């Protein structure tokens, strides 16, 4: 999930966008 | 895990900004 | 619309903390 | 939505809980 | 009042920063 | 108090120190 | 310690949210 | 205190209420 | 003006996110 | 400046990008 | 690199408050 | 930079002031 993906490596804006509706 | 808890707080703010009018679902 | 934008930022942080493990849906 | 409900009059923790998954 | 609620959130953050080890009360 | 003084006009960090312990 | 410093910032925010009108002391 | 209890493991809002006035 | 002061706080967080490794200059 | 541009109307990501180095 | 990312967010907020009218330069 | 200086050991307000315009 988002914590696994983005809390050990920085997520880019595009990666963060993944979690938008 | 506190590190993850603090990370999550920043993630939700980032999603708020990035997602705009689309909104988002947050789940750990 | 800026006031609502600022409020929303605080709302998502509050939901993060209130909802904990369950997470939440932010649908504007 | 939550913005309409909560951005003029303060929503309690109980009220916010309604938006949890 | 949401305006006071949001103001106070930022006030607490500022107090945390400036008050250092001495700390602070938030009361209102 | 702090709301009347600082939510109605900007208080600097210097001014806010007055509200510390 | 920066880790404690960042943790405390989030703690104050949570206390502000949950403590309502009663408020809180932050001391550490 | 609060740092030892809550910076070392997650404290819920319920748990944090114990640190209110 | 407090509204602008609170707005600025959110603006700097948004710039932090948007600008990434570029960084930014903040001036009111 | 940024306050004039972005505190009375919401700035998009592109508008915010204006202020990056 | 996430820890530094989170720290930076707090740094920019602190600079916002410390620097006030002057603003600041965030150059990572 | 500031991240290197300030993300392990706490920077004082005085230290942060060095990064103001
Ligand atoms: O990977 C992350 C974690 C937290 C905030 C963010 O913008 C990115
Ligand atoms: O009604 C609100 C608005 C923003 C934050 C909050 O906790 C409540
Ligand atoms: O006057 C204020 C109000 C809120 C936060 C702050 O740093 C100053
Ligand atoms: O255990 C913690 C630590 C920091 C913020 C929080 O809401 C809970
Ligand atoms: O117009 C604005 C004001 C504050 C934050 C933001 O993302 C946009
Ligand atoms: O060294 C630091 C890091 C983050 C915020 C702050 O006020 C100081
Ligand atoms: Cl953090
Ligand atoms: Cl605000
Ligand atoms: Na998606
Ligand atoms: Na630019
Ligand atoms: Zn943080
Ligand atoms: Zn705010």
């Amino acid at each position: 999930g988002i914590v696994e993906q983005c809390c050990t490596s920085i997520c880019s804006l595009y990666q963060l966008e993944n979690y938008c509706n | 895990f506190v590190n993850q808890h603090l990370c999550g707080s920043h993630l939700v703010e980032a999603l708020y900004l990035v997602c705009g009018e689309r909104g988002f679902f947050y789940t750990p």
